[PDB]
Parts: structure tokens; sequence; C-alpha cells
């Protein structure tokens, strides 16, 4: 009987055992004189009784492991059986081509009202399952779509909304707005990453509300984990947001000369990263000479299978008139995006009478004039607001006056950068509030949520935002360990079958290491901004200072990898996670955690003459400033307690509702049909908990 | 893969991989604890700053060079040199390199034993070799004969080598240069009303030992031209704004290397250790020791050496004999360019002490 040998090009290949001893297992490949090497227990997995069988559900595979699971998916890739039941978790493979059977309306009409497991694995077999619990136990259901970036978590999401608007009433008044508006909000939040060219930098959460009789009453889409740190530092091959490259590329010269827009190389928040446009040969020649950066003149257009920046600007503005946005209101939306561009071009210096204060540079005089025309707040009043710390003596006595204490040059740059992240935060909430307005909900009871957020993210240069993304995946996997493993084994003993209430390998010590008070990593980073003379070297050395030993973390010096050999003590830290050990580099950590405004910038942008800017900063953010109201809260706040509040609030909506477990697997890196990578596909099974769930459940049955 | 060249100078400890180009790391050696009470409380300030940061912290630490008269201060501080260099300077892994360590041509035991043993048991290095700083300067010169000068802080040496073995009966170690020249500059700079008694601040003296000192063509005649004072008085600027004018003492300090009685030692100058080592070599071989006088080390980079040394040796050396003093470029890194040539040379990879041979012998039989 043969076993499975790890192979570099196949991941796992077939092979017999021809000499045997622990730590000296000689595995010969099947009818091949190839890798005739020796192994270890973690390098040898048994094979099935026969290799000529492929199964719909993996409940019929006795020698189930990762090599027999990647082999069942390799055969069902051939037969176009992309949807595959793994335990109680849907694994979906993106085929990257049009298959008529999945797009057939008879496929939805057959599956209409049919029980899970008595009918083939399909996308509609999960959407009916999180509707039968509304009739059994009377409980709300959260659809969570997980998987790599660009894996079809947004495209498979439209199949789920199409099943709900066809098998359980006709659903909400008009569906198609949700489909049309997703590339619109992906102008604002999608960017370009090393993992995939079209990648999402935010966690959208659709909330389709219903009533007591399970009929739809309206919708609400919100957003969680917005990558605002992309505004200040873009990267090297990464872009910033995709709205600035969609606004300067094709738009009028009687709009670009008037909003004072120019080529990407002139703006500070576009002076790092990739300034090239996504385009195709006809769209590239439609881009005018003045709209090109030096890098575009050198290297031309970027390559993507569907993104065209000059093409997508028409399909952006057509999707605006489909959500009810007026063309004059699109011009007020263009004034806010252009106002962020002329806010970034404020360059500060020292000098002046105070000497230790801050002033502005001479070259930012033409740029400050265009900034006060776009925002609706005066140039002189913005120059003595970016540079000062306003406080009063009225609270302490009837001799009251309001003094000003000039800030440092670095705190002027961090206040301008925090004011830029604050405007884009409320601008993104205004666009989703404009779409939410057209499908409001009346008397909610039950509701079906649909999550669309990034999986584990790790590459050559990881940072703060990749640690918040990998921590959110580590919190979701502990949720899945009490909902996929603890809950399901209560159900095998509710049918009297058997199986024990066996425990998993927990990560509760790692959870109380990142977000834990006093000794956690985020509680030492959030203390760094409160310190005078803050540094990334002082924060990185403060983790290793607080706990000398701890198996969940290590510094790059203590890592055996060659890539970490070139990284010093004070240059990064490595956290061991469910997906392995990921190094996050430290640099700009102080400013990335900084995202807050005091009263001198708040009593100017909120009180703007422009009603649109004033409505971005809507009530209760906008409030009258008056005598003895009576304290200077909330001060620092920080990105880390913005993210911890908005992550633990989504945990209370997940722990309180039922759920569906969907994993979307990318079979090849170039995104085309009929190509099976095998090793990159294995990494999506190894960075999704699949190996651990298919060993704990098996037991005595 | 590649071997690691580490020269255990007292400078200017030098570190760089085995070829093809210059040392990667040079640093002022020092370890320094913080000698004031920290009322800001830090936060988390270092227990010991090593160089380079311990030279960015003058006047607030108490600097201690890790080797003192060619012997370690203690291996507790020496190990911090090693650990700091490999991890926090070079970015080299301990078990990924054969290493090369250097010592003095004449140094007491157990300084090479204890070293070899502690680095093998602590850092677990897979191969090691220990070369004398003079032999590596022969490889740097390229010649096959000659008297070799490793003059570094704080120990100089005069080693004669003849194709291709060392001569036992003429090896001279003089403890004249270079830390006693630093301390002597501090002793004759008080003569102009300055003070530098503070340990950290002694480094400022070392920096003035570098730039403005000059050797005379002849002592007696520079003392003559000193009586005609003007051009001798040169104005240095000091980091707190102070302007120092040194002139007579300016040529007096380096002049020390000839007639060292001024320091307090009874042994004669570079002059006589050269002559007296040559005149303990056999008559026939002396012919090719003349004109293969090869200088090395950073403490030979004072201006006026070697042509003071040339004129003085040439006056005492035999009539109608050729005596040229060979002075290479960049002598401070000579020793290192030696180490680089050695560890790169085929097939002498198999003349190193490897971990299996070390496991068998421990700190025994170091020859
Ligand atoms: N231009 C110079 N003139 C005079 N002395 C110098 C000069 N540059 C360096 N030195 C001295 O040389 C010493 C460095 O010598 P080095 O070759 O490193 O000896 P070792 O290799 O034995 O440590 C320093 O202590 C310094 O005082
Ligand atoms: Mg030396």
């Amino acid at each position: 009987k043969p076993v499975w040998a790890p192979h570099p090009t196949d991941g796992f290949q077939v092979g017999n055992i021809v000499d045997i001893g622990p730590d000296s297992l000689t595995i010969e490949p099947l009818n091949q004189k190839g890798k005739t090497f020796l192994a270890l227990i973690n390098q040898v997995f048994p094979a099935e009784e026969d290799s000529k069988k492929d199964v719909e559900d993996n409940c019929s595979l006795m020698y189930l492991n990762e090599a027999t699971l990647l082999h069942n998916i390799k055969v069902r890739y051939s037969k176009d059986r992309i949807y595959t039941y793994v335990a109680n978790i849907l694994i979906a493979v993106n085929p990257y081509f049009d298959i008529p059977k999945i797009y057939s309306s008879e496929t939805i009409k057959s599956y209409q009202g049919k029980s899970l497991g008595t009918m083939p694995p399909h996308v509609f077999a999960i959407a009916d399952k999180a509707f039968r619990d509304m009739k059994v136990l009377k409980l709300s259901q959260s659809i969570i779509v997980s998987g790599e970036s660009g894996a079809g978590k947004t495209e498979n999401t439209k199949f789920v909304l199409r099943y709900l608007t066809e098998s359980y009433g006709t659903g909400q008044d008009i569906d198609d707005r949700i489909v049309e508006a997703n590339p619109l909000l992906e102008a604002f939040g999608n960017a370009k990453t090393v993992r995939n060219n079209n990648s999402s930098r935010f966690g959208k959460f659709v909330e389709i509300h219903f009533n007591e009789k399970s009929s739809v009453v309206g919708g609400f889409v919100s957003h969680y984990l917005l990558e605002k740190s992309r505004i200040c530092v873009q990267g090297k091959e990464e872009r910033n947001y995709h709205i600035f490259y969609r606004l300067c590329a094709g738009a009028s010269e009687d709009i670009r000369e008037r909003l004072h827009l120019s080529s990407p190389d002139n703006f500070r928040y576009l002076n790092r990263g990739c300034t090239r446009y996504f385009a195709n040969k006809e769209t590239d020649k439609q881009i005018l000479q003045n709209r090109k950066s030096p890098e575009y003149l050198k290297a031309g257009s970027l390559k993507d299978p569907l993104l065209d920046d000059h093409g997508d600007f028409i399909r952006m503005c057509t999707a605006m008139k489909k959500i009810g946005l007026d063309d004059e209101e699109k011009l007020d939306l263009f004034r806010v995006v252009a106002g962020v561009l002329h806010l970034g071009n404020i360059d500060f210096e020292e000098a002046g009478s105070t000497s230790g204060g801050c002033n502005l540079k001479n070259k930012s005089t033409q740029a400050l004039e265009y900034c006060a025309e776009l925002l609706g707040l005066d140039q002189d009043d913005l120059r003595v607001s970016l540079t000062t710390r306003v406080m009063l003596t009225t609270a302490g006595g009837a001799k009251g006056t309001v003094i000003k204490v000039p800030l440092k040059v670095e705190q002027a740059n961090n206040a301008r950068d925090a004011l830029a992240k604050t405007v884009y935060s409320h601008l993104f909430d205004h666009v989703v509030n404009r779409v939410n307005q057209c499908f409001p909900f009346e008397t909610s009871s039950y509701f079906i949520g649909v999550l669309d957020i990034a999986g584990f993210e790790y590459f050559e240069h990881n940072s703060f935002e990749q640690f918040c993304i990998n921590y959110c995946n580590e919190k979701l996997q502990q949720f899945f360990n009490e909902r996929i493993l603890k809950e399901e084994q209560e159900l095998y003993q509710k049918e009297g079958l058997g199986v024990n209430e066996v425990h998993y390998v927990d990560n509760q010590d790692c959870i109380d290491l990142i977000e834990a008070r006093l000794v956690g990593i985020l509680d030492i980073l959030d203390e760094e901004n409160r310190l005078p003379q803050p540094s990334d070297q002082h924060f990185t050395s403060a983790v290793h200072q607080k706990h000398k030993d701890h198996f969940r973390l290590s510094i790059p010096r203590k890592s055996k990898l060659a890539i970490h050999r070139n990284i010093r003590d004070d240059e990064g830290f490595i956290i061991r996670h469910f997906a392995g050990a990921v190094c996050y580099e430290t640099t700009q950590f102080v400013e990335k955690n900084n995202d807050a405004l005091h009263m001198s910038l708040e009593s100017l942008i909120c009180e703007s003459r422009d009603k649109f800017i004033r409505e971005l900063f809507e009530s209760s953010t906008n409030n009258n400033k008056d005598t003895k109201q009576k304290a200077g809260k909330l001060s620092f706040i920080s990105v880390g307690n913005k993210f911890k509040t908005q992550l633990n609030l989504l945990l209370d909506k997940l722990r309180s509702t039922g759920a569906s477990f969907i994993r979307c697997i990318k079979p090849n890196l170039k995104m085309t049909s009929h190509h099976f990578e095998g090793a990159q596909i294995l990494s999506q099974l190894q960075c999704s908990g699949m190996v651990s769930v298919l060993d704990l459940m098996q037991g005595g049955f | 893969t590649t071997a690691l060249v580490c020269d255990n100078g007292s400078g200017l400890v030098k570190a760089g991989f085995a070829g093809d180009d210059a040392p990667r790391a040079v640093f002022p050696s020092i370890v320094g604890r913080p000698r004031h009470q920290g009322v800001m409380v830090g936060m988390g300030q270092k227990d010991s700053y090593v160089g380079d940061e311990a030279q960015s912290k003058r006047g607030i630490l108490t600097l201690k060079y890790p080797i003192e008269h060619g012997i370690i201060t203690n291996w507790d501080d020496m190990e911090k040199i090693w650990h700091h260099t490999f991890y926090n300077e070079l970015r080299v892994a301990p078990e990924e390199h054969p290493t090369l360590l250097t010592e003095a041509p004449l140094n007491p035991k157990a300084n090479r034993e204890k070293m070899t043993q502690i680095m093998f048991e602590t850092f677990n290095v897979p191969a090691m070799y220990v070369a004398i700083q003079a032999v590596l300067s022969l490889y740097a010169s390229g010649r096959t004969t000659g008297i070799v000068l490793d003059s570094g802080d704080g120990v100089t040496h005069n080693v004669p080598i003849y194709e291709g073995y060392a001569l036992p009966h003429a090896i001279m170690r003089l403890d004249l240069a270079g830390r006693d020249l630093t301390d002597y500059l501090m002793k004759i700079l008080t003569e102009r009303g300055y003070s530098f008694v503070t340990t950290a601040e002694r480094e400022i003296v070392r920096d003035i030992k570098e730039k403005l000192c000059y050797v005379a063509l002849d002592f007696e005649n520079e003392m003559a031209t000193a009586a005609s004072s003007s051009s001798l008085e040169k104005s240095y600027e000091l980091p707190d704004g102070q302007v120092i004018t040194i002139g007579n003492e300016r040529f007096r300090c380096p002049e020390t290397l000839f007639q060292p009685s001024f320091i307090g030692m009874e042994s004669a100058g570079i002059h006589e250790t050269t002559y007296n080592s040559i005149m303990k070599c056999d008559i026939d071989i002396r012919k090719d020791l003349y004109a293969n006088n090869v200088m090395s080390g950073g403490t030979t980079m004072y201006p006026g050496i070697a042509d003071r040394m040339q004129k003085e040796i040439t006056a005492l050396a035999p009539s109608t004999m050729k005596i040229k003093i060979i002075a290479p470029p960049e002598r401070k890194y000579s020793v290192w360019i030696g180490g680089s040539i050695l560890a790169s040379l085929s097939t002498f990879q198999q003349m190193w002490i490897t971990k299996q041979e070390y496991d068998e012998a421990g700190p025994s039989i170091v020859h």
C-alpha cells in the first residue's frame, strides 16, 4: 500500500515505503526514480485503498488528510466540480471562466428549498441552509466569505444575494444597485497589493434585514477596518486609493484646470508607490500627455484582467447616477477628493518668533490658496490652526482667556496627516450613507449578514495594517474553533451517534498578547504616542523588555530564516500565528497609530461654510463650541483602539448570530482557466485551518 | 559559506567577510556604563552602550576599552563586543561562517585559549583560526622576506620573517605605542592650560592625536625652528567652541617614537629595536632584511614617518647598503587586507581548526 511524499512541484506525490525506521522513512516515488529520499512523521501521510475515486462530500474518504484532500480537489478541478462539501465548510474553487450549468436558472429552481447533503454541493446549497434555521430555531444568520484576495469573495457573494431574491420571495425592491455599486466603493477603497492587483483594503458587511414572517424589509451596508494608513505611505509597487488615478486620467480640462489637479508626481500622498494607470492599448492612447507621470512615460500602463482606470471612470460615473447621486453633487464629491490632494501639499518648517514652533513653506502658497477654495475654510485661519495647541483658563476661573501654544514641526506633519485621514474616513461613511438611504429597513426581526473582508495577508514587506488584518483572522479562527469544532460535536451526540467533546489547540494566550492591557503589543504601541520623543526602536525593544521569553513571539535576530538575518533587533518583530510565523517590520509605527484631532482643527472643518463638508462631519461630530461645556475629551484615541472597538463590536454580532462557513480558493496566480498550481493552492489550505479541522473531527467514527 | 575576518585591534576593531573588498565595520571599541543618575527614567536605557553609540554618548558614560595592554578587560565585556558586532553591526549568523581571530605576536597564555574556547562554546562557530597581526601584514605586502611592524594601540611589535618561517631569536615586542602616546599627549596638553582628565573626554585627545601632530625631520633642528615660532602654532577647534594653539608640543608628542625616555621606559626607540633585531639575525640573511623594512598599522600614519625612520636607520645601517622603508597606502586597514588575503587563499581552508577537531581537543594543545 503506498503513502504520500511531499514533492516541490506537486505538493504531494504518490510513493511506496522501501526502507522503514522512525526518522529514516525511505519513500520511493510511484513508478519514478525521482526523489528517493528519507522522511520524518510530518513528511509522511497514508493514502486511500484506491486512487480511481473522487467524492462530492469528503465524509466518504477514510484516509482523509491534506494530500488526499488536495487530490480530491485536483480531480474535481478537471470535472468542473468547483463547489465541494468539506465537513460543514463550503470550499469553492474559482474556475475563472464561464460554465453554463452554474449560470442556469433551472439550477437555482431545482435547488429551490432543498436540504443540505441530499443534493450536490453548490453555492445555493449554503444560501438555503442559512434560511432553514430561520424556520427551525428562529435565529438570524451571518454569511462569512473567507479566502485569499481576488479569490471571488465578491463575485460568489452576488450568487448568494441572487438565491435570496429568487427562493424566499423576490426580496428587496431593486437588487441591481448592490451589484453596480460594489466597483464604485472599490474605487474609494481598493488598491494594488503584492498578492493581487485588484485587492480590497476594507471589510464590507452587508446586512439584509427581514421581518417575523421572514420577508425582506431593507438593507444596510457598512464597513470595518478601513486602511487609512495607505494615505500617508503608499508603498513601492502598491498604489494609494484607486479614486485619484480614476479622477486625473480621463476627466475634462475644464474640470482639471479648475480643481487644480495635475499629474500624480506633484502630490505628497502620491509621491511614493506606483503612479502608473491600469489601461489597455486603446485606453492608453486616450490618455493625454499632461496626465502622465515620469514613471508612465518610462513604463506605461499597468496590467490587470478587468481593471481599466480610463474605462472604469465612465462605469464609475454611470454607477453614480444609478445610486441617485446628482452631477452637481458629484462635483462636490470631486471638491473633497481634490481638497485632500491640496491638503497633502502643505509643507511645514520651523523658524518664527516662538522659535520652537512651526510655520509653513513658501512653495505651499499657491497650494494653500487652492486648499481654502476647495474645503470652505479660510487660508489664514487654517495656517493658525494646523500649527497650534488651543487651550483655555475659563474653567479654572473668571479671568478666562483662550491661549495658543505652537506645535513642533513633526506634530504639524502628524496633525495634517491625521486631518487628511479624518476627512477620508467621514467621506467613505458619507458614500455608504448615500447608498444606504435608497433601501432603508422597516421593523427588523431576523436578518442575514454577508461579510466580505481579507484573509491572512503576508508578503515581502509587512507592516502595522497586515498585523491588524492577521489579528482579525486570528480572532475569526478562534470563533470558528467554537462554532465549527465545539458546536458540531454537540450535534453528533444529539443524534446518539457518538464522538467525544474533544478540545482543540487554543490561541487564547496569543489573544491576550496583542490586545491585552499593560503587557500587550497594542498597549505598548498606544503608549508610544503618549511619550515625548517617540520611536519605533523604543517600541520594538519595549516588547522584548516586557517579556523576555514567550513562544508566540520572537525578534528577527532569533529567527533562523535568511530574510530575517538582514533585519536588526529594533527593526521588526515576528508573531507565530495559525498560518505560520509572520514578521512585521517596524518603521512609521508612531504615525500609523496616530489618527486624532484636537479642538483647533475640529472647530474649523466641522464648522465649514460648505454644507457638503459640514455634512461629511455630520451630527454628533459637528457640535457648537461654547462656554463651560466643560472638558477637553477624547484627545489621543488611536488607530489601535479604533480597530479594537470596531473588531470586538463585530464579534458581538457574530457570537449573537448563526453562521455559514465559506472558503474561496484561487487555483492559479494569473487568474485564468484550466491551470492548477498545487503548491499555492496548498498554501490556501494551510492558511485556512483546513488541516486541523480534518483531524479533530474523525475520532472513533 | 564565506569565512569572517575579525581583527582584534584596540582601535578600531575591524570586521569584514573574506574578500573581495574592504572591511564592512570599523568602530571605536569602547563599552560604557551610564555614570549619572537618570531622573527622566529613560525609558529603558541600555545597561552597556558599545561603540559606535558609546562615542555618540561622550561625557555621560565611563568609557572602558575592551582590551588593555593586549589582554582582555574581562571576558564578560569582551563577549559584549563579540555579540554586538555579529548581531547588531555586521548582521552575520554565528553558525554560518568559519571565523578568523587575531592576537599579538607575543601575548601571554591563556588569552588565546580562553578566547578560542569561549567563542566555540558560546557562539558555536563551525571553524576557527588565530593569526598574529604581523603575519597577516606580510600577506598584505606580498613580499616573502622582511621585518614586519604591527604598531597599533596599545602594543607595537617588530617581527622578522624570512621565506617562509618565523625567526625565534629576533622577535621584539615594545610597549611604546599607541595608548601611551594618547596618555602622553594628554600629559603635555595641560602645558597649554587645558584639561582632559575625564575618561570619555580622553577620546577628544585621541582625535587630536589623529589630525594635528607631526614628526620632525630632526629633533634638534625642529627645536631650532621652534625658536623661530609662527608656523608651528596651528589652531584646532574643539567641540565646545574652544580654540587650541599647539606648536612646540605639536612636534614634541610624535617625536616620542625616537628617544622614548620621555615616556619613562629605559628601552630605546623604533630606531634601535629595528637595528637590534636585524643585528640578532645571521650575517648572510641580513642582506635581504635591509630594504624590506615594512610598516603597517594605524599608529604609523603620523606625518614624518617613515622618512625620519629612513634617514635615522640609513645613518646607522652598513655603508653602501640599500635601505628603503616600505610604507603602503591605508596602513590602518593593512592588517585587515592581510586577513582577507589569507582566508581567501586556496587551499588553506584545510589549515583551520574545525568544530570536530575542537570537540576532540577542547582548550588543549593550541599550537
Ligand atoms: N592619521 C593618523 N595619524 C596618527 N595616528 C593615527 C591616525 N589614524 C589613526 N591613528 C591611530 O592609530 C590607532 C589605530 O591603529 P590600528 O591599526 O587600528 O591598531 P590595531 O589594528 O592594533 O588596533 C588609533 O588608536 C589612532 O590613535
Ligand atoms: Mg595590533
